[PDB]
């Protein structure tokens, strides 16, 4: 070897990484490749290569090269490959790159370039590969290229370039590749591409073009063309006749609006095709011709049928996609059996026949979600026996077959409302994801990971809980129902808070017969809370409990909130007070009312509790704000009558009632505001054990305050008890 | 310098991504192709022992690359992103062995 | 034309290593010659991060075709009667190296 | 296509293995190669071949073939390979292998060919190989033979051939291979192989040549050549002198007896050398010019001396064996780097220096059994690492360094008889294979999956002499018990000058023999006391020495003593129920024959070397004096009960007679296991183990030995009783 770069290889020296300028001097006169990429040279003086003769290679691109001698490229007479891209210039070397008859390789690309004199390329009888990209060229240097009847290839992408003018490339007989992407182009004359006839690859990406360009009917070699990223809005009728040997075409990203009919049709080398947006087209295109699609996809079309004659010449199909269309029919399917994938999303599809799905053995991806498709057959689902998902979503379907789909692994029919039965879980046992339409649903439903995840508020085995949770409530509707009875039939047998003491009885009888309600619907589904959930949860039973649990609880305290006022007035009015009690019950029917006409409340939990989950803040928090507000003022005249016989045996039975309400109503409105304060997490039964604990918890100790613990009237009641025994 | 010896060529390809939305590149590649001079032959391979592991004693010559560099392009998509393609670009060929 | 992918013929004189084993020739077929289709290895360019077989190459050699095996016995100064084995080739001709 | 045939192949028609008779029909006229071998096709009709006019290949091979028409192989110009082998063919078809001058590859082997007409092989003008072997061929065809110039193969073996005369390939000037073994050739002219300038392979093996040709000097591209299996005896001075690229030579199998010293020298492509039987050569040969060497074999030669310039001038060398030979001094082999194995046994070889193997780095086995080697300095074992085999054997070794050799595999030093000390067991951890001069030398390997050769078993323990802790607690009791008890018996015997009767007298004799055995008993426990748990160290210094010697005479003394003493004794009563000078002399004749019956044996070789406690009959390996003391024991017993059923066949007299058929009776009862144990091959005694037998063969040969000096002491108060009174006054 020689010099001090690396010069390391055959007859090939590599100085790029370190050096200045003027070449390493001192090399082999011998040397054929010659890189010296990457360095400072910044002119190249006349003469400066007679040292290698037999040079055949060179390399100068990424230095800071801004002036060439006219003699400086003499004696290189082999050199075949120049490469000068990166570097500075304002002009077409022009000159130097004269005596080059040898040159076949040019790379021009990456400079500053924005003039080609008309004098350039005069010399060059063998080249074949020019790169002129990356430039300021704002015109096609027509004269200059009409020196180069050998050129292969040609790039003119990353320019300026606003319009082509006629017969721009009438002299280059041998061109296979010609890139013209990311320019501003947006014209083209009618003679334009006339003797591109060797010509197999263009490219129209990134301009403005603005209407389809009419002159493609010159390349009858063409095979690949694309025009993505354009301003093109209408597709010509019979737009492709002189190209029969196109196999890629590109037109997405434009704003299509119009397509004609017999516009794709004989192109038998096509093998894909995607059109999306074409708002105002309404008729299937006419495929006489093209039997060689492996992918079609037509959506956002006004489509409202198809040929079944498609699947038949299209042998070969592995996609498609004809969604976002008015498809109603679906057109038979046998015929294409290398079909994979079909996608129908979006349609007015209503029935699906026996004969609908058939000659589909490789389908594997299925999507009917969002057809209104209400009327499924018992067939068109066993000739397609490797099926993985279905889609079937926000449909109005009423009964799912479960023959030949049990090689499902992933299911959806969510959003269905009149599917209530069960779904058989022995037929889905591949199946590994699982939406269904309701929770009973997923209870019913529920690694499997089903989307609804039923909890506490939706159990699948026991509705109270616990057995000492199911050994209490069997207790209270055993207490207060008969407890509530005796207590009644004094007052109502015989015609002042007395009366509230009564009217406080009867809030007490509804609650009770809510909870006998729940307890009994509890004793007659046990261990089976699967069946019995949605047809308890999506019908009448429901409406009626939480009215006589709204109205009970409702109505207790507003009748709570009138005795401790009539305490109150006492320490006449007696006509008032009948008035005053008549009011609060038809309240209390309005309240217990009001939420049975809006929609999504008593929806929450299997018990129907006013606010269960608190998934309605307006009657329910509302409900909770009210009870505490009513619970505020009772709470206000205790303290007042507190800062200053009967009356006091009365007066001691209404504060025992009202301090054991208030004691007993904190834990409902403490679980309310769960969200505000976290509440460390929530109960996971707990709640609805303290829910179902403490919600009707008052509704039988209340009414024992004043029954023996405090007998005022209610000791009167007892000896008229005993003078009837 | 027959015409037909083993020599490397240059051809210009294309290059564009499958998947994103590419600005596509046109790339200077390199490839061996020629004649080599050495007849390639096959002789039987005799053994007195019980079982034939190799029957046949082969040589074969093919013009097959020497030294090459990895050189990559940053294919530039569009909406972030810039996917890279890497290849070798033959600095020299010659003819070796098939199978060594 | 003689430079073509041709079956030839010559001969072996065979003796055991070891054994005061007995002399025998036999007559042998070679495949020799230059086949018309060219080589080449033309560049792969791949998008991955992980590189892989960087070049597609092609090549075809004058390879066998037919084998008859054959058996052949001698006599080793001794009571075994070791036997030989080989591959007569019967036709030749060219073949992917790497098929 | 047709019915027998596969005709499926790129135009290659298979016929073979069918029963067809004649050429089929029907095939396409197109067939290159057609193989119908194996069929009973017994004569080719006249134009027979007219529907294959592109056949170039076919095989005849295995078919009754005996009449070839002139005119049957018409029109075959294409013709190449025709195999004619296995056939009946009586004479070479001249006439029907004219038109094939296109023909390369001929086979007429295997048939019955005895006679070559003068006009064969006229018109083949490509002939290029020719089989001739396996047939009844006289001579060779000279002039059939000079009309090929183009014959690159030939092969005339397994024949009948006497002689070459001159000239006989003259004209053969491309021939590379020719075969002319199994042949009855016993004499070649000067001038036979002229013309052979490109033959590189010559085969003669097989035949009768009686002296070294001399006509090889005429092949300068000859390259193999095999001559043996002949009756070569001599080989002249300056032989492979026009043969510069020979590579291999086969002079195996012949009566060697003298060869040249400047004869294989100045060959460079010669790469092994194997001679073998040369009785009449005494100096080594010269080889300047054969330094490329890999395998030199000299065994059976009269060679003394070895060049100091060996290893120097020739470094490719991997085995050599100059073993069978007078060589006494080994020079510096350092020089041979790529050597490998060395042989070098049966030698008379007797000092082992410093520099003798320094320089071996590839040396692996080496072989030094039966040179005769005594001195061995402490080094020539360093610099040789990697050795596995080691074998010194049938030498006169008399100390074994043990530095550079843990790397050994396998050891052999069985034979060596001045070799008494104990190797380190600690230096051999890699060793497996080990053989030892003496028995007590394994001790230390196996112990105390090597497998040592000698096999020590309880005829020869490591630990314990006696035994179990039962036997020594019961040998101690009978060395306390008899050593005290004959003591006072014959003090007391031997106190009154009172006239002593002979039966009082035979008395005396058994109490002396007790005494006698006790002290052997003794000697054997003492011994025993001595060396407790390291029966390793003190075992052959016990077995090759004097001890063994007395002790095998203070046994045989004292057993076959008491034997022949109790049978005096018994005749003695039998004589009472004058002679009393008689009776004196009778005793003095026993104890010298016990002396001789005892000296006997301390004078033969293997014998008291069988067991560590010198029994005189332990494993029965002396089947004579050992087999005589059985005999003794025997005879002698059977005539003494005689004398008993005398007495039964008819006071002091019956306490006496009492006593003394106690005491033969104890000794019959006693000696049976002993004589019983001598004859175990021929019955195999159930295969005893050799602990018992030692247990029992210890516990009861010395076992009368304690019964007389105290059982007819107190179990015969009789006059025995009297004396005891007697010596008691002498309190």
């Amino acid at each position: 070897c020689a010099a001090p770069c690396s010069c390391d290889g055959d007859r090939r020296v590599d100085c790029s990484g370190k050096g200045l300028t003027a070449v390493p001097e001192g090399l082999s006169a011998f040397t054929q490749a010659l890189d010296i990429s990457m360095n400072n040279i910044t002119q190249l003086p006349e003469d400066a290569f007679k040292n290698f003769p037999f040079l055949e290679e060179l390399q100068l691109a990424g230095n800071d090269l801004s002036f060439i001698h006219p003699k400086a490229l003499s004696g290189l007479k082999e050199l075949k490959v120049l490469t000068l891209q990166n570097n500075q210039l304002k002009t077409v070397p022009s000159e130097a790159i004269r005596g080059l008859s040898a040159l076949q390789s040019l790379r021009l690309d990456a400079n500053h370039i924005t003039s080609v004199p008309e004098d350039s390329f005069e010399g060059l009888v063998q080249l074949r590969h020019l790169w002129l990209d990356d430039n300021s060229l704002t015109e096609v240097p027509v004269h200059p290229l009409s020196n180069l009847p050998t050129l292969q290839a040609l790039t003119l992408a990353l320019n300026k370039i606003s319009s082509i003018p006629d017969f721009a490339f009438t002299n280059l007989s041998s061109l296979v590749v010609l890139h013209l992407h990311n320019n501003k182009i947006r014209s083209l004359s009618q003679h334009c591409f006339d003797g591109l006839d060797n010509l197999e690859t263009l490219d129209l990406n990134y301009n403005n073009l603005g209407e389809f360009p009419q002159a493609i009917k010159a390349l009858p070699s063409l095979k690949e063309l694309g025009f993505h990223s354009n301003s093109i809005s209408v597709i010509p009728d019979g737009a492709f006749d002189g190209n029969p040997l196109l196999r890629t075409i590109h037109l997405y990203d434009n704003p299509l609006s119009f397509v004609g009919n017999s516009a794709f049709h004989n192109l038998s080398d096509l093998h894909s095709l995607v059109i999306r947006g074409a708002s105002m087209v309404q008729q299937f295109p006419n495929l006489t011709g093209t039997v060689h699609l492996e992918s079609l996809t037509l959506t956002g079309t006004k489509i409202s049928s198809i040929p079944n004659n498609l699947c038949q010449e299209q042998k070969m199909l592995r996609t498609l996609d004809l969604s976002y269309n008015n498809i109603r029919d679906l057109p038979s399917f046998n015929g294409c059996h290398a079909l994979e994938e079909i996608s129908l999303q979006r349609n007015q599809i209503y029935q699906i026949k026996e004969g609908t799905f058939q000659g589909l053995i490789s389908l594997r991806i299925l999507d009917l979600s969002r057809n209104l498709i209400h009327e499924i057959h018992s067939r068109a689902f066993a000739t397609l026996g490797p099926i993985t998902n279905l889609d079937v979503s926000f449909n109005e379907l009423t009964s799912f077959p479960t023959e030949g789909l049990n090689g499902l692994n992933q299911l959806k029919l969510v959003g269905n409302f009149k599917l209530k039965e069960a779904l058989a879980a022995k037929d889905f046992v591949n199946l590994r994801s699982l939406s269904v339409p309701y929770a009973y649903q997923c209870c019913a439903f529920w690694i499997i990971h089903c989307t609804p995840s039923t909890g506490a508020f939706k159990p699948c085995e026991y509705l109270l809980g616990s057995w000492m949770i199911r050994l209490t409530v069997w207790f209270i509707f055993l207490v207060a129902l008969f407890f509530n009875l005796l207590v009644i039939l004094t007052t109502f047998a015989s015609c002042s808070s007395k009366l509230f003491i009564g009217l406080i009885s009867v809030s007490n009888l509804f609650m009770g017969i809510y909870t006998g309600i729940l307890t009994f619907l509890d004793a007659v589904s046990w261990g089976r809370f699967a069946e019995f959930g949605i047809w308890w949860e999506t019908g009448s039973g429901c409406k009626v409990a939480g009215f006589l649990a709204v109205f009970s609880s409702e109505s207790a305290i507003f009748l709570l909130m009138l005795a401790t006022v009539e305490r109150s007035l006492s320490a006449n009015h007696l006509k008032q007070f009948r008035v005053a009690a008549l009011l609060a019950f038809l309240g209390a029917t309005v309240a217990g009312c009001f939420p049975l006409f809006h929609r999504g409340e008593y929806s929450a939990s299997p018990l129907c509790l006013p606010f269960p989950t608190g998934e309605s803040l307006g009657f329910t928090v509302t409900l909770v704000l009210l009870n505490s507000l009513a619970f505020l003022l009772m709470a206000v005249i205790y303290t007042k009558l507190y800062c200053n016989n009967s009356q006091s045996s009365m007066i001691k039975h209404v504060a025992w009632l009202i301090f054991t309400n208030c004691i007993f109503f904190c834990p409902v409105a403490f679980f309310s505001f769960a969200p505000l304060i976290t509440a460390i997490s929530i109960s996971p039964e707990i709640m609805k054990s303290v829910t179902l604990i403490f919600f009707p918890l008052p509704a039988c100790l209340n009414p024992v305050l004043y029954v023996f613990f405090n007998p005022k009237f209610k000791e009167d009641w007892k000896l008229l008890k005993r003078r009837v025994t | 310098s027959d015409p037909r010896r083993c020599m490397r060529h240059h051809y210009v390809d294309s290059i564009s991504h499958p998947l994103y939305k590419c600005s596509s590149k046109m790339v200077l590649l390199a490839r061996c192709e020629g004649h080599c001079s050495q007849a390639s032959r096959s002789e039987p391979l005799v053994s007195f022992s019980t079982v034939l592991k190799q029957p046949f004693r082969s040589s074969c010559h093919c013009c097959r690359p020497q030294t090459s560099k990895l050189k990559a392009l940053r294919l530039r998509c569009s909406g972030g992103m810039r996917l890279t393609a890497t290849y070798r670009y033959i600095l020299s060929c010659h003819c070796e062995e098939c199978n060594s």
